[PDB]
Protein backbone atom coordinates (compact mmCIF):
# COMPACT_ATOMS: atom_id res chain seq x y z
CA UNK A 1 0.00 0.00 0.00
CA UNK A 2 1.74 3.10 -1.30
CA UNK A 3 -1.39 5.28 -2.20
CA UNK A 4 -2.33 5.16 1.57
CA UNK A 5 -6.13 4.71 3.01
CA UNK A 6 -8.89 7.07 1.28
CA UNK A 7 -9.40 6.11 -2.07
CA UNK A 8 -12.79 3.89 -1.12
CA UNK A 9 -14.19 7.05 0.68
CA UNK A 10 -12.98 9.68 -1.41
CA UNK A 11 -15.25 12.80 -2.81
CA UNK A 12 -18.18 12.40 0.29
CA UNK A 13 -17.42 15.09 2.59
CA UNK A 14 -18.00 14.63 6.39
CA UNK A 15 -19.96 17.75 6.64
CA UNK A 16 -22.13 17.25 3.42
CA UNK A 17 -22.41 13.97 1.72
CA UNK A 18 -21.73 11.47 4.55
CA UNK A 19 -24.69 13.66 6.54
CA UNK A 20 -26.98 13.66 3.38
CA UNK A 21 -26.53 17.46 3.88
CA UNK A 22 -25.89 19.90 0.56
CA UNK A 23 -23.69 22.78 -0.03
CA UNK A 24 -25.31 26.49 -0.56
CA UNK A 25 -24.15 26.04 -4.24
CA UNK A 26 -23.90 22.50 -5.07
CA UNK A 27 -27.86 22.61 -6.59
CA UNK A 28 -26.16 25.51 -9.09
CA UNK A 29 -23.50 22.68 -10.65
CA UNK A 30 -26.53 20.13 -11.27
CA UNK A 31 -28.56 22.63 -13.09
CA UNK A 32 -25.79 23.06 -15.32
CA UNK A 33 -25.85 19.46 -16.01
CA UNK A 34 -29.53 19.36 -16.95
CA UNK A 35 -30.26 22.83 -18.80
CA UNK B 1 0.53 32.08 -12.10
CA UNK B 2 -1.60 34.82 -13.67
CA UNK B 3 0.18 37.11 -15.89
CA UNK B 4 -0.34 40.73 -14.98
CA UNK B 5 0.55 43.78 -17.16
CA UNK B 6 4.15 44.56 -17.94
CA UNK B 7 5.00 47.56 -15.24
CA UNK B 8 8.30 48.53 -17.00
CA UNK B 9 9.61 48.20 -20.36
CA UNK B 10 12.52 45.18 -20.96
CA UNK B 11 9.92 42.84 -19.06
CA UNK B 12 8.31 40.12 -20.44
CA UNK B 13 5.89 37.19 -18.85
CA UNK B 14 3.00 39.58 -18.57
CA UNK B 15 0.54 41.36 -20.30
CA UNK B 16 1.89 43.54 -22.98
CA UNK B 17 -0.36 43.73 -25.84
CA UNK B 18 -4.02 43.99 -24.89
CA UNK B 19 -4.10 40.47 -22.76
CA UNK B 20 -1.82 39.20 -24.22
CA UNK B 21 1.73 37.25 -22.88
CA UNK B 22 4.44 38.63 -23.68
CA UNK B 23 6.82 35.59 -23.39
CA UNK B 24 10.28 34.31 -23.63
CA UNK B 25 12.10 35.31 -26.30
CA UNK B 26 10.43 38.82 -25.98
CA UNK B 27 10.22 42.25 -24.25
CA UNK B 28 7.72 44.72 -23.87
CA UNK B 29 8.48 48.59 -24.77
CA UNK B 30 6.15 50.24 -22.77
CA UNK B 31 4.08 52.95 -24.08
CA UNK B 32 4.13 56.41 -22.47
CA UNK B 33 1.08 58.82 -23.01
CA UNK B 34 -1.33 57.41 -25.64
CA UNK B 35 1.28 55.19 -27.19
CA UNK B 36 0.83 51.39 -27.14
CA UNK B 37 2.82 48.96 -25.35
CA UNK B 38 4.82 46.62 -28.07
CA UNK B 39 5.70 42.86 -27.34
CA UNK B 40 9.24 42.87 -29.39
CA UNK B 41 11.42 40.03 -30.01
CA UNK B 42 14.51 40.20 -27.68
CA UNK B 43 15.47 39.61 -24.09
CA UNK B 44 13.05 40.12 -21.34
CA UNK B 45 13.05 40.22 -17.29
CA UNK B 46 10.26 38.32 -15.82
CA UNK B 47 7.77 40.58 -14.42
CA UNK B 48 8.94 39.94 -10.75
CA UNK B 49 5.72 37.78 -8.58
CA UNK B 50 3.90 39.70 -6.48
CA UNK B 51 4.85 38.31 -2.80
CA UNK B 52 1.12 36.32 -1.55
CA UNK B 53 1.93 38.66 1.45
CA UNK B 54 0.35 38.46 4.77
CA UNK B 55 -0.15 38.99 8.45
CA UNK B 56 0.19 34.87 9.75
CA UNK B 57 -0.90 33.84 12.92
CA UNK B 58 2.39 31.62 14.02
CA UNK B 59 2.67 28.05 14.06
CA UNK B 60 4.19 25.59 16.27
CA UNK B 61 8.45 26.26 16.60
CA UNK B 62 8.31 22.66 15.37
CA UNK B 63 7.19 22.85 12.18
CA UNK B 64 10.78 24.78 11.31
CA UNK B 65 13.76 24.06 13.48
CA UNK C 1 -10.99 33.84 -6.70
CA UNK C 2 -12.64 36.69 -8.57
CA UNK C 3 -16.57 37.07 -7.70
CA UNK C 4 -16.48 34.12 -5.27
CA UNK C 5 -18.14 33.96 -1.89
CA UNK C 6 -16.71 32.43 1.44
CA UNK C 7 -16.69 28.73 1.61
CA UNK C 8 -18.89 27.02 4.42
CA UNK C 9 -16.75 25.14 7.11
CA UNK C 10 -15.73 21.63 5.57
CA UNK C 11 -16.58 22.97 1.89
CA UNK C 12 -13.55 21.76 0.07
CA UNK C 13 -11.99 19.63 3.03
CA UNK C 14 -9.72 18.44 0.08
CA UNK C 15 -8.29 21.86 0.01
CA UNK C 16 -4.65 22.01 0.66
CA UNK C 17 -2.60 25.67 1.40
CA UNK C 18 1.38 24.76 0.19
CA UNK C 19 3.26 27.69 2.55
CA UNK C 20 6.92 28.65 2.38
CA UNK C 21 8.51 28.45 5.71
CA UNK C 22 10.74 31.21 5.84
CA UNK C 23 9.19 33.80 5.61
CA UNK C 24 5.93 32.63 5.86
CA UNK C 25 3.42 33.17 3.24
CA UNK C 26 0.94 31.31 1.07
CA UNK C 27 2.04 29.97 -2.24
CA UNK C 28 0.03 28.09 -3.88
CA UNK C 29 -3.66 25.59 -3.18
CA UNK C 30 -3.18 21.92 -3.48
CA UNK C 31 -5.37 18.87 -3.29
CA UNK C 32 -5.60 15.61 -0.39
CA UNK C 33 -5.71 12.57 -2.88
CA UNK C 34 -5.38 10.53 0.20
CA UNK C 35 -4.20 10.08 3.32
CA UNK C 36 -0.38 10.54 2.16
CA UNK C 37 -0.80 11.85 -1.33
CA UNK C 38 -1.04 15.72 -1.87
CA UNK C 39 -1.75 17.52 -5.69
CA UNK C 40 -0.88 20.47 -6.81
CA UNK C 41 0.82 22.28 -9.98
CA UNK C 42 4.61 21.57 -11.18
CA UNK C 43 4.48 25.39 -11.40
CA UNK C 44 4.38 26.15 -7.72
CA UNK C 45 7.26 23.75 -7.23
CA UNK C 46 9.56 24.87 -9.87
CA UNK C 47 9.32 28.07 -12.01
CA UNK C 48 13.28 28.95 -13.12
CA UNK C 49 11.53 32.67 -14.65
CA UNK C 50 11.19 33.64 -10.79
CA UNK C 51 13.89 31.63 -9.72
CA UNK C 52 11.91 29.00 -8.06
CA UNK C 53 12.82 25.46 -7.35
CA UNK C 54 12.05 24.40 -3.91
CA UNK C 55 12.95 21.62 -1.85
CA UNK C 56 11.62 19.73 0.67
CA UNK C 57 13.01 21.71 3.25
CA UNK C 58 11.00 25.03 2.00
CA UNK C 59 7.98 24.05 2.52
CA UNK C 60 4.88 23.21 5.14
CA UNK C 61 1.40 21.53 3.83
CA UNK C 62 -1.57 22.77 5.88
CA UNK C 63 -4.98 21.15 5.82
CA UNK C 64 -8.65 21.24 7.31
CA UNK C 65 -8.19 25.44 6.97
CA UNK C 66 -10.85 27.55 6.94
CA UNK C 67 -9.50 30.76 7.88
CA UNK C 68 -6.42 32.47 5.42
CA UNK C 69 -4.04 34.01 8.59
CA UNK C 70 -5.34 32.20 11.79
CA UNK C 71 -3.32 29.41 13.26
CA UNK C 72 -6.58 27.01 13.61
CA UNK C 73 -5.07 24.33 16.17
CA UNK C 74 -8.10 21.98 16.99
CA UNK C 75 -8.67 21.73 13.11
CA UNK C 76 -5.85 22.42 10.60
CA UNK C 77 -2.63 19.84 10.26
CA UNK C 78 0.44 21.02 9.34
CA UNK C 79 2.88 18.55 7.36
CA UNK C 80 6.39 18.35 6.10
CA UNK C 81 6.91 16.78 2.68
CA UNK C 82 8.98 13.76 2.34
CA UNK C 83 9.33 13.89 -1.80
CA UNK C 84 8.60 16.31 -4.28
CA UNK C 85 7.55 14.83 -7.69
CA UNK C 86 7.25 16.90 -10.95
CA UNK C 87 6.01 15.46 -14.37
CA UNK C 88 9.09 14.67 -16.11
CA UNK C 89 8.06 16.10 -19.58
CA UNK C 90 6.86 19.37 -17.96
CA UNK C 91 7.53 22.19 -19.81
CA UNK C 92 7.43 25.75 -18.27
CA UNK C 93 8.30 26.93 -22.26
CA UNK C 94 5.18 27.48 -23.85
CA UNK C 95 3.01 28.15 -20.50
CA UNK C 96 3.02 25.40 -18.45
CA UNK C 97 2.69 21.72 -20.81
CA UNK C 98 2.07 19.08 -17.89
CA UNK C 99 1.65 21.63 -15.32
CA UNK C 100 1.06 18.72 -12.58
CA UNK C 101 3.12 17.60 -9.52
CA UNK C 102 2.59 14.95 -6.61
CA UNK C 103 4.12 15.85 -3.23
CA UNK C 104 4.21 13.04 -0.66
CA UNK C 105 3.49 13.89 2.84
CA UNK C 106 6.70 13.34 5.51
CA UNK C 107 3.66 11.50 7.52
CA UNK C 108 -0.02 9.92 6.72
CA UNK C 109 -2.70 11.83 8.37
CA UNK C 110 -6.05 11.03 10.06
CA UNK C 111 -8.97 12.22 8.43
CA UNK C 112 -11.66 14.37 10.06
CA UNK C 113 -14.77 16.69 9.03
CA UNK C 114 -12.21 18.88 8.30
CA UNK C 115 -9.87 16.88 6.11
CA UNK C 116 -10.63 14.84 3.48
CA UNK C 117 -9.39 13.24 -0.20
CA UNK C 118 -10.91 14.26 -3.24
CA UNK C 119 -11.75 11.50 -6.06
CA UNK C 120 -9.54 11.35 -8.98
CA UNK C 121 -11.87 10.91 -11.94
CA UNK C 122 -11.26 7.84 -14.63
CA UNK C 123 -12.41 7.17 -17.98
CA UNK C 124 -16.25 6.81 -17.53
CA UNK C 125 -16.28 10.03 -14.87
CA UNK C 126 -14.15 12.18 -17.54
CA UNK C 127 -16.75 10.92 -20.18
CA UNK C 128 -19.70 11.66 -18.47
CA UNK C 129 -18.37 15.03 -16.59
CA UNK C 130 -16.40 16.82 -19.01
CA UNK C 131 -18.62 18.51 -21.33
CA UNK C 132 -18.88 22.59 -22.18
CA UNK C 133 -21.30 24.48 -20.30
CA UNK C 134 -20.93 22.00 -17.50
CA UNK C 135 -19.83 23.58 -14.36
CA UNK C 136 -17.11 22.83 -11.96
CA UNK C 137 -15.72 24.50 -8.79
CA UNK C 138 -12.34 26.32 -7.91
CA UNK C 139 -11.17 27.13 -4.31
CA UNK C 140 -8.44 29.12 -3.04
CA UNK C 141 -6.64 31.54 -0.85
CA UNK C 142 -5.74 34.09 -3.54
CA UNK C 143 -6.63 37.77 -4.64
CA UNK C 144 -9.94 38.89 -4.74
CA UNK C 145 -9.37 41.43 -7.84
CA UNK C 146 -6.04 41.08 -10.24
CA UNK C 147 -4.86 44.78 -9.48
CA UNK C 148 -5.29 47.00 -6.34
CA UNK C 149 -4.93 50.75 -5.91
CA UNK C 150 -2.47 50.57 -2.59
CA UNK C 151 -1.68 47.40 -1.74
CA UNK C 152 -1.93 43.55 -2.48
CA UNK C 153 -2.98 43.42 1.12
CA UNK C 154 -6.46 44.86 0.16
CA UNK C 155 -7.35 42.43 -2.00
CA UNK C 156 -6.49 39.49 0.06
CA UNK C 157 -9.56 36.88 1.90
CA UNK C 158 -10.20 36.52 5.53
CA UNK C 159 -11.18 33.03 4.54
CA UNK C 160 -11.31 30.33 1.84
CA UNK C 161 -13.24 31.55 -1.47
CA UNK C 162 -14.87 29.45 -3.81
CA UNK C 163 -16.56 29.82 -7.21
CA UNK C 164 -18.95 27.98 -9.65
CA UNK C 165 -17.38 27.88 -13.35
CA UNK C 166 -18.68 26.58 -16.25
CA UNK C 167 -16.45 24.46 -19.00
CA UNK C 168 -15.81 26.33 -22.01
CA UNK C 169 -15.48 24.88 -25.82
CA UNK C 170 -12.02 23.89 -27.00
CA UNK C 171 -12.27 26.16 -30.29
CA UNK C 172 -13.58 28.88 -27.65
CA UNK C 173 -10.85 28.54 -25.68
CA UNK C 174 -7.95 28.17 -28.35
CA UNK C 175 -9.49 31.87 -30.02
CA UNK C 176 -9.22 33.29 -26.76
CA UNK C 177 -5.43 33.43 -26.63
CA UNK C 178 -2.71 33.19 -28.42
CA UNK C 179 -0.69 30.85 -26.49
CA UNK C 180 -0.35 27.74 -28.16
CA UNK C 181 -3.26 25.69 -25.36
CA UNK C 182 -2.66 21.48 -25.61
CA UNK C 183 -4.60 18.16 -24.84
CA UNK C 184 -3.40 18.61 -21.53
CA UNK C 185 -5.34 21.97 -20.59
CA UNK C 186 -8.97 23.32 -20.53
CA UNK C 187 -10.49 26.32 -19.94
CA UNK C 188 -13.37 27.62 -18.11
CA UNK C 189 -15.31 30.54 -17.23
CA UNK C 190 -18.03 32.81 -18.20
CA UNK C 191 -18.17 34.38 -22.29
CA UNK C 192 -19.12 37.91 -21.74
CA UNK C 193 -22.88 39.06 -21.11
CA UNK C 194 -23.37 35.57 -19.85
CA UNK C 195 -24.14 37.78 -17.23
CA UNK C 196 -22.27 36.43 -14.47
CA UNK C 197 -17.78 36.24 -13.85
CA UNK C 198 -15.69 34.45 -11.57
CA UNK C 199 -12.19 33.08 -12.05
CA UNK C 200 -8.73 31.88 -10.45
CA UNK C 201 -6.10 34.83 -9.63
CA UNK C 202 -2.95 35.22 -7.89
CA UNK C 203 -2.29 32.27 -4.92
CA UNK C 204 -5.02 30.32 -6.07
CA UNK C 205 -2.73 28.40 -8.78
CA UNK C 206 -2.16 24.45 -7.52
CA UNK C 207 -5.65 24.25 -6.64
CA UNK C 208 -8.30 22.39 -7.76
CA UNK C 209 -11.37 22.28 -10.33
CA UNK C 210 -13.63 19.86 -9.00
CA UNK C 211 -16.85 18.12 -10.00
CA UNK C 212 -19.54 16.31 -8.17
CA UNK C 213 -20.82 13.44 -9.91
CA UNK C 214 -24.82 13.03 -10.25
CA UNK C 215 -23.92 9.02 -10.63
CA UNK C 216 -22.46 8.52 -7.50
CA UNK C 217 -22.66 11.43 -5.81
CA UNK C 218 -18.89 12.12 -5.64
CA UNK C 219 -16.61 14.47 -5.85
CA UNK C 220 -13.80 14.59 -8.74
CA UNK C 221 -11.04 16.78 -8.89
CA UNK C 222 -11.14 17.11 -12.97
CA UNK C 223 -8.56 19.96 -12.94
CA UNK C 224 -5.45 21.91 -11.30
CA UNK C 225 -5.70 26.00 -11.49
CA UNK C 226 -2.71 26.49 -14.32
CA UNK C 227 -2.29 29.88 -15.93
CA UNK C 228 -4.56 32.38 -17.30
CA UNK C 229 -3.81 36.39 -18.93
CA UNK C 230 -4.90 37.96 -16.36
CA UNK C 231 -8.00 36.98 -13.89
CA UNK C 232 -12.12 37.32 -14.91
CA UNK C 233 -10.95 39.67 -17.65
CA UNK C 234 -14.05 39.79 -20.38
CA UNK C 235 -13.05 37.64 -23.10
CA UNK C 236 -10.30 35.67 -21.11
CA UNK C 237 -10.84 31.80 -19.48
CA UNK C 238 -9.22 30.59 -16.72
CA UNK C 239 -6.67 27.14 -18.02
CA UNK C 240 -6.33 24.16 -16.27
CA UNK C 241 -4.28 20.97 -16.29
CA UNK C 242 -6.48 18.04 -17.39
CA UNK C 243 -5.72 15.43 -14.43
CA UNK C 244 -7.91 12.75 -16.22
CA UNK C 245 -5.35 12.77 -19.53
CA UNK C 246 -2.13 12.77 -16.88
CA UNK C 247 -3.16 10.06 -15.04
CA UNK C 248 -1.40 7.38 -16.27
CA UNK C 249 1.93 9.63 -14.89
CA UNK C 250 0.03 9.98 -11.38
CA UNK C 251 -0.46 6.17 -11.23
CA UNK C 252 3.27 5.89 -12.44
CA UNK C 253 4.53 7.64 -9.27
CA UNK C 254 2.30 6.38 -6.50
CA UNK C 255 2.41 2.75 -7.52
CA UNK C 256 6.45 2.60 -7.84
CA UNK C 257 7.70 0.81 -5.03
CA UNK C 258 10.03 3.23 -2.84
CA UNK C 259 6.91 5.48 -2.87
C1 LIG D 1 16.26 22.20 -9.26
O1 LIG D 1 16.62 21.42 -8.09
C2 LIG D 1 17.88 20.71 -7.94
C3 LIG D 1 18.36 21.00 -6.52
O2 LIG D 1 17.37 20.56 -5.58
C4 LIG D 1 19.00 21.03 -8.96
O3 LIG D 1 19.98 19.97 -9.11
C5 LIG D 1 18.39 21.42 -10.31
O4 LIG D 1 19.40 21.69 -11.29
C6 LIG D 1 17.56 22.65 -9.96
N1 LIG D 1 17.39 23.61 -11.06
C7 LIG D 1 16.52 23.48 -12.06
C8 LIG D 1 16.39 24.66 -13.01
O5 LIG D 1 15.89 22.42 -12.17
NA1 LIG E 1 -13.17 35.74 -18.23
Amino acid sequence: KTFGAGEADCGLRPLFEKKQVQDQTEKELFESYIE
Amino acid sequence: VVYTDCTESGQNLCLCEGSNVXGQGNKCILGSDGEKNQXVTGEGTPKPQSHNDGDFEEIPEEYLQ
Amino acid sequence: IVEGQDAEVGLSPWQVMLFRKSPQELLCGASLISDRWVLTAAHCLLYPPWDKNFTVDDLLVRIGKHSRTRYERKVEKISMLDKIYIHPRYNWKENLDRDIALLKLKRPIELSDYIHPVCLPDKQTAAKLLHAGFKGRVTGWGNRRETWTTSVAEVQPSVLQVVNLPLVERPVCKASTRIRITDNMFCAGYKPGEGKRGDACEGDSGGPFVMKSPYNNRWYQMGIVSWGEGCDRDGKYGFYTHVFRLKKWIQKVIDRLGS
